[PDB]
């Protein structure tokens, strides 16, 4: 007998009482007891309140933010509780009031363990996880994770101090966002999915920031040659974008990496431009031009 | 032909009236429509049109418009529709983009 | 001459990185900047630049770009700045447009608000 089994049977010993009018009732925020317990990390209590709400088919009661208790646990990064909830059938394919799915929230915040919890819980509850769900911004969870990581990387290459409470936070988020992206891909997320606004793939999005870690990660995938030359709505490939960027310290390496992994430098956009036609003026663009031409 | 190159919004509330910036291949300001539509197995589609004046067509390459009201403002689940450019004179259309109408929050 | 005809956002988070569609009179994609700026009491000027590549310039008449980070992401009240087009070659500027930077809304999911609540 593990400890959690004790506190669970122990919990139900303390609240075989409450009952049925008090935990189904909603706060001014719309919060039930489960919402609060979940947010506080009370795993044992959450398990019990969930089982009692579930039997009444009231598990996915949403607060004023359109969040079920499961959605709250996602945001709260309570991956243990998350798995417990999804396991007993908490709806994974749902949105909050901002149009975000639980996967989107995971993606934005880099909650990879929560993501793994959802994967396990959905298997043990026969639920289909929609990895290609789009939010109100037309983005898949993979898209959001990439954009979130771009922001972190862009800042890491900008703040001048290691000891800062923010940088060490940025460093850990740099790691967690990549782990989240790896999980999404392992779960079967389509790297070639296109942002509805502009037709950008996850590769396009990475290229916008010359995000070397993500560009490398994506180009190592088995389907690499199938999306490396994908075009956004304006006809641009990731190579077009990389070759044209405002100067970043990783721009040249991004162009080299794309070339080395099979990107086609002769591809033309809607205005019949090849990446070489988009290079900045001056020495830097000349260096990029050689990379595009060279072997 | 006609082409939508970019849209700053691909979702909107069913109540309509929400502003969207659309970037397009060259159009003429008096010959262009923005058509929202949804094909059920039915025989005659639902359609709505973007609301804008010719002055909202920016230098023939962009259009600022407001979304039409969706057919059912009382839905509880988001409805997937399509949006396309259409030329008034010959009724030619752009390839359709997905557009998501989401439910209204009717409280306070 | 340079002119911002209209922008789909007149406000954004201090954190920056938010996408804005700007419609402009004719520009050349490699010769255009979007400058956010704010005069300061000591006579200095804060400036931040919209983030975009030339391919984000749509047929010389629109620019899609990401907002810069504001100078202070820790403000508690919104800060007003100006935004202008600027040509890189001769540093000519458009007339300015108003822009409002607002504080980052931490914990919009209200996670911490629930942790402070009490139960039986
Ligand atoms: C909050 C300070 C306002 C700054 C202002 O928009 C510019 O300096 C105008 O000169």
């Amino acid at each position: 007998k593990s400890l959690f089994q004790w506190q669970v049977e122990q919990e139900e010993s303390k609240l075989a009482n409450i009952s049925q009018d008090q935990f189904l009732s909603k706060d001014a925020d719309g919060d039930t007891f489960l919402h609060i317990a979940v947010a506080q990390g009370r795993r044992a209590l959450s398990y019990v309140l969930a089982r009692k709400m579930n039997a009444l088919h009231m598990l996915d009661i949403k607060e004023h933010n359109g969040q079920s208790a499961f959605q709250v646990a996602v945001a709260a990064n309570q991956h243990l509780i998350v798995q417990d909830l999804v396991n007993i059938g908490a709806q994974v394919n749902t949105t909050d009031c901002w149009g975000r799915t639980p996967l989107h929230v995971c993606a934005e915040k880099g909650h990879s363990q929560v993501l793994q919890a959802i994967q396990k819980g959905a298997v043990g509850s026969n639920q289909f996880v929609d990895l290609e769900a789009t939010n109100y911004d037309g983005l898949t969870p993979l898209h959001c994770a990439v954009i979130a990581h771009n922001a972190v990387v862009h800042e890491l290459q900008r703040n001048q101090q290691p000891h800062s409470p923010e940088v060490q936070e940025l460093l850990l988020k740099n790691k967690s966002l990549v782990d989240t992206i790896k999980c999404l891909i392992q779960m079967g997320a389509a790297v070639e999915a296109k942002d509805r606004k502009s037709g950008r793939t996850a590769l396009h999005l990475a290229a916008e920031e010359a995000n070397l870690e993500l560009i490398r990660l994506f180009l190592e995938l088995p389907s690499c040659l199938s999306f490396v030359n994908a075009k956004a709505y304006n006809g641009n490939t990731a190579l077009h974008v990389a070759a044209s960027l405002q100067y970043r310290l990783t721009q040249l390496d991004a162009v080299r990496l794309l070339m080395r992994k099979g990107a086609d430098p002769s591809t033309r956009n809607l205005e019949n431009e090849q990446p070489v036609h988009l290079v900045p003026d001056g020495p830097v663009g000349e260096q990029i031009r050689r990379i595009l031409k060279g072997k | 032909n006609l082409k939508i190159v970019r849209m700053d919004r691909t979702a909107g509330c069913v109540t309509g009236g929400e502003e969207i910036y659309l970037l397009c291949d060259k159009v003429q300001k008096d010959d262009i429509q923005i058509r929202f539509y949804e094909e059920e197995e039915n025989g005659g589609v639902w359609e709505g049109f973007g609301d804008f004046s010719p002055t909202d067509v920016h230098r023939q390459f962009a259009i600022v418009f407001k979304t039409p009201k969706y057919k059912d403002v009382n839905i509880t689940k988001p409805a997937s529709v399509f949006v396309q450019l259409r030329r008034k004179s010959d009724l030619e259309t752009s390839e359709p983009k997905p557009f998501l109408y989401y439910p209204e929050i009717k409280d306070k």
